[PDB]
C-alpha cells in the first residue's frame, strides 16, 4: 500500500491555504517517514514543497509545510499560490526510503 | 592427560601444577565464541579410572 | 504455442483445448484433463496452468 | 493462486500402528517416510493434508485431514512425531512433513485431534544419521570442519513434486442404509449413494436421494458414498478405485531436498612421544574417532580405528612415513627422524 | 561407503575428485628443461675471482 | 536484601544449538554446565535471569529472559532439561540452574519465552555419573547403604562462589537512526547511541540525538546502544572489554555443592555349594554386580568381574581362604574346612 494520500480535490486559492493530505490510510504518514505534501510541477517536478512530516519544504513555496494535519501529514501551504499550485505529492516513507503517493493537484 | 593433571601442592593451596594442553583454536565465525581446545580432566580421568 | 486438447479442439496451452478454470466446477472433468495433461507435455502447462492455481474457483 | 489444498481432499488411511495394538482409518497415515535427507531431514507422508485450512486454504495455526467424510481441521500445535523422543517438526505441506526427529528404529506420528483424538502412525522408521567426519559426534557443532552434505529441505512447492491423487473407490457408509425395516427406506444426505439392495427387483442404484424399497431388508442394503469429489493421494494403504482404472492426477509435492553444509568437530590430538620409528600418540577422543594410519609410500597398509575412550596409539611409523588422520583435522605426518 | 581415495591413498597419494587430481602424487620424475637466455649467464670474465 | 538481578542483567548470548540447527542470541545459552557434583546435580549456567523476575521481582513463577533491551518475564514451567529426555529441575536462580537429568550425551536446556520461544540450548553434555557400590545401581534402593558422594546442593548462597560480573558490553544498534524520506533524518530515542555517519564530519558521537545528514549512507549512519546501567556475569559467549580495558567486577555465585550419602542396594545372596575345594555360587544380579574373589592371605589372586546374567562361578577355595564380595553386602570368607 503506497499512499501518501489525501482528499483528491483539496486545494487553496492564489495565496490560499492549500491544505492537502499526504498520509497513510490507517492513520498518519510518518514524520521519520516524512509524510509531506511536496511540490509536483510541470514535467512532474518532485521536490520539498512541504516536507519532513512536521516541517516546511524549502524550494517549494513559502507556505508549504508537511505536518500532522487533516488526517495525515497535512501538506498545509499557508500561502500556497498560483506558482505554488501543483501536485501536493503526498510522501510517506518507512524510515529507509520515501515513496510519493498520488498527491492532490491544487 | 595424567592422573593428577591438576597438582595441588597444598590442599587448599595457591599453586597449581597444571599443563592441560589448553590450545586456543581459531575465532568464532562472526560471533564471540572462545575457540579453545583443551585436554579433559585428568583427575576426571582419574575419576573415570 | 502449446497444444491443449480437451476432447473438443486443438487449442493453445494455457487457453486450453477447453481450458482454463477446470477444477472448481468439473473436478472429474479436471481429473480426465489431468489424465490428458498428466500424460501431456503441453498439458503439463495446463497441469500447472489450469491445474496449478487455475481452477474454476480461481479468484483472478 | 495455488489452491492445491483446495485441490486436496482429506482422506484417512487404515494405518497399522494406530495405538493400543490397533491401527485403523486414521488421518495420520505415514505413507512414505523418506530417508533421503542427507543431513538428516526426514520427509514423511502424512494421511492428513498437513498445513491445510478447512476451506482448502492456509491454516496458519491449523492442520487439515479428513474427519468423518468432512474436513478434519485441528490445531497445528498438537500434531507431533515421536520416533524415539519428541521429534523436531520441520514443516507441514500436504502429505509432506519435515522431521528433525531423534534417532530410532521405530516412528509413531501422534497427532492430537479436535476431540483429543491422538491418532497414532506407527511403523518401523529406522532413523539413523549418516556419518560426517572421523569423530562419532551427534550434536550440532559450534565450530569445526565444513562438510558439504545433503539436506532434505522442506521445499513445499512442487518443483518435480507430484503426488498421485485420484477420485478413489466409493466411501462406504452404514448410515446410508436407512431404517426401511424390510423396505429399503434409504436416506442419502446428498452423497453419491451407491446402494446395492439385498432385495428383489431394483436392488441397485447409485442414488442421489432417499428411496423406499419393498421386499428388501435394511440389512440387505449395502450403501456407500461416491468417493469422486476430490483427488486423494493414491497410496497403497488407501483403498484405490476398483471402479477406476488409471484416471488419476499428479499434483505438486512438498519437501524438496537440497545441498547444504555441516560443522563437525576436530578433537585435541594427544602428545606423540617419538622413539625409534614409533611414536606413541596418547589421544583422548571425546567422540568415536576415525584415526587412520597410512604408509607414506606405495605399501600403505591403511589402518583405521574408531575410538571410544582414551588410548595411546603406538604408531610404528615407516621410513616412508605415516599419515594419521584422526578426528576431523588434516592427517599428521610421520617422517622418521634420523 | 568405505574410505575414498584420500582415505585410501597408497603411493603417498593425495586423492582429488571432481575433477580427479593427483595432489601429491608421490612418484616418478619430472623432466624440466629450462632453455634460459645464455646472456643471463655472465662469462668467465664476467665473474669476480 | 540481595537484589542479585539488580546488578544482574539477562544477557542474550549466541547459543549455537538453539533448536533447528541455528545459532541465536538467546538468554538460555548454556554458559557453564557445572557437572562437578558427584550425586547428579548439574548446574547449567544461564545467560538470562532464570528464576528471577524480569522486573527484578523474586518470583518462582517468573523467569525473566533479558529480551531486547527489556526483561521479558515468562512462566517458571517454561524450562525443561532434555538430556535424553526432560529431567527433574531441582532449582534455578539467576545465572545458575541446578537439576537432575537422565543419562545422555547432548543436553538441550529448553526455556519458555514470552512468545513461547523454546530456547533449547543444545550442547554436548556427556552426563552419566559412575556410581559406587557392589552393584551397578539404577534407582533408589529399598534398603541400602548411604555411600558418601558429592551433591550440587540447593543453598543459593553467593559465599564461596562468584560470578565474574564484568561490565556490560555496548549493544549494537541498527534500529536507532531512520532514513527520513530516503535521506538523513535519523533519531536517537533515549540511549547512549554511539552514532557514526558513513562520511566525514558527522561520523562520531555517543549522543542521543538525531542525524541530519545527506548524500551518504542512510544505513552508513551506523550506531550502537550504550548500556552503562548494569554489569554481567562474564560468560565466554559475551563480548568482553576490547572496547573496554580490564574494568571487571565480581559477585556471588549460588547453588553450592556439598557432600551427601546416597543409599544403594545389595543383591540377593547367591546359591553357594561347597564341595571338594569348590565353592559354586550362582549370582543373579538386579544390576551390574561387582563380584570379586581373591585369596584370604599373601597370594592375592584378586580377580573381579561385573556380572550381568545368572552366573554360577566356582571358586577353588584357597587354604588361605577365599575372600569374595559379590554386591554391596560385605564379603564371604571361605575356610576350606575338612
Amino acid at each position: 500500500q503506497a499512499v501518501v494520500t489525501q482528499e483528491s480535490a483539496l486545494t487553496t486559492s492564489p495565496g490560499e491555504t492549500v491544505t492537502l493530505t499526504c498520509r497513510s490510510n490507517i492513520g498518519a504518514v510518518t514524520s521519520s517517514n516524512c509524510a509531506n505534501w511536496v511540490q509536483e510541477k510541470p514535467d512532474h517536478f518532485f521536490t520539498g514543497l512541504i516536507g519532513d512530516t512536521n516541517n516546511r519544504r524549502s524550494g517549494v513555496p513559502a507556505r508549504f509545510s508537511g505536518s500532522l494535519i487533516g488526517d495525515k501529514a497535512a501538506l498545509t501551504i499557508t500561502g500556497a499560490q498560483t506558482e505554488d499550485e501543483a501536485i501536493y505529492f503526498c510522501a510517506l516513507w518507512y524510515n529507509n526510503l520515501w515513496v510519493f503517493g498520488g498527491g492532490t493537484k491544487l | 592427560g595424567q592422573f593428577g593433571d591438576i597438582q595441588s601442592r597444598t590442599p587448599e593451596s595457591e599453586d597449581v601444577y597444571a599443563n592441560t594442553q589448553l590450545v586456543l583454536q581459531r575465532p568464532s565465525a562472526g560471533t564471540v565464541h572462545v575457540p579453545y581446545s583443551q585436554a579433559p580432566s585428568g583427575f576426571k580421568y582419574w575419576l573415570k579410572e | 504455442p502449446v497444444m491443449c486438447l480437451l476432447a473438443n479442439t486443438t487449442f493453445p496451452c494455457s487457453q486450453p483445448p477447453c481450458t482454463p478454470c477446470c477444477y472448481e466446477k468439473e473436478p472429474e472433468k479436471t481429473l480426465r484433463m489431468l489424465e490428458d495433461n498428466v500424460m501431456s507435455p503441453g498439458y503439463y502447462q495446463l497441469l500447472q496452468a489450469s491445474l496449478t492455481c487455475s481452477p474454476r474457483r480461481q479468484r483472478r | 493462486n495455488f489452491n492445491v489444498y483446495k485441490a486436496i481432499r482429506p482422506y484417512l488411511a487404515h494405518c497399522p500402528d494406530c495405538g493400543e495394538g490397533h491401527s485403523c482409518h486414521s488421518p495420520v497415515a505415514l505413507e512414505r517416510i523418506r530417508n533421503e535427507a542427507t543431513d538428516g531431514t526426514l520427509k514423511i507422508q502424512v494421511s492428513l493434508q498437513i498445513g491445510i485450512k478447512t476451506d482448502d486454504s492456509h491454516d496458519w495455526t491449523k492442520l487439515r485431514y479428513m474427519d468423518n467424510h468432512m474436513p478434519a481441521d485441528a490445531e497445528r500445535a498438537r500434531l507431533f512425531v515421536r520416533t524415539s523422543a519428541p521429534c523436531t517438526i520441520t514443516g507441514t505441506m500436504g502429505h509432506f512433513i519435515l522431521a528433525r526427529c531423534p534417532k530410532g528404529e521405530t516412528l509413531t506420528v501422534g497427532f492430537t485431534d479436535s476431540g483429543k483424538i491422538s491418532h497414532s502412525c506407527t511403523h518401523p522408521f529406522h532413523h539413523d544419521p549418516p556419518v560426517i567426519g572421523r569423530e562419532k559426534f551427534h550434536s550440532r557443532p559450534q565450530h569445526r570442519k565444513e562438510l558439504p552434505c545433503s539436506t532434505y529441505a522442506q521445499s513445499t512447492a512442487a518443483t518435480a513434486e507430484e503426488i498421485e491423487v485420484h477420485m478413489p473407490p466409493d466411501t462406504p457408509d452404514r448410515t446410508l442404509m436407512s431404517q426401511q425395516s424390510g423396505n429399503v427406506k434409504i436416506t442419502v444426505n446428498s452423497q453419491t449413494v451407491r446402494y446395492k439392495c439385498n432385495c428383489g427387483d431394483s436392488n441397485e442404484g447409485l442414488t442421489t436421494t432417499d428411496k423406499v424399497i419393498n421386499n428388501c431388508k435394511v440389512d440387505q442394503c449395502h450403501a456407500a458414498v461416491t468417493n469422486h469429489k476430490k483427488w486423494q493421494y493414491n497410496s497403497p494403504l488407501v483403498p484405490r478405485n476398483a471402479e477406476l482404472g488409471d484416471r488419476k492426477g499428479k499434483v505438486h509435492i512438498p519437501f524438496p531436498l537440497a545441498n547444504v553444509t555441516c560443522r563437525v568437530p576436530k578433537a585435541r590430538n594427544p602428545t606423540v612421544t617419538y622413539g625409534k620409528n614409533q611414536v606413541i600418540m596418547l589421544l583422548y577422543p571425546d567422540h568415536p574417532t576415525l584415526l587412520s594410519y597410512r604408509n607414506m609410500g606405495e605399501e600403505p597398509n591403511y589402518q583405521e580405528e574408531w575410538v571410544t575412550h582414551k588410548k595411546e596409539v603406538i604408531r610404528t611409523v615407516p621410513t616412508e612415513g605415516l599419515e594419521v588422520t584422526w578426528g576431523n583435522n588434516e592427517p599428521y605426518k610421520y617422517w622418521p627422524q634420523l | 561407503r568405505g574410505a575414498s581415495l584420500q582415505h585410501t591413498a597408497p603411493f603417498g597419494c593425495q586423492i582429488a575428485t571432481n575433477p580427479v587430481r593427483a595432489m601429491n602424487c608421490a612418484v616418478g620424475n619430472m623432466p624440466i628443461s629450462i632453455d634460459i637466455p645464455d646472456a643471463a649467464f655472465t662469462r668467465v670474465v664476467d665473474a669476480p675471482s
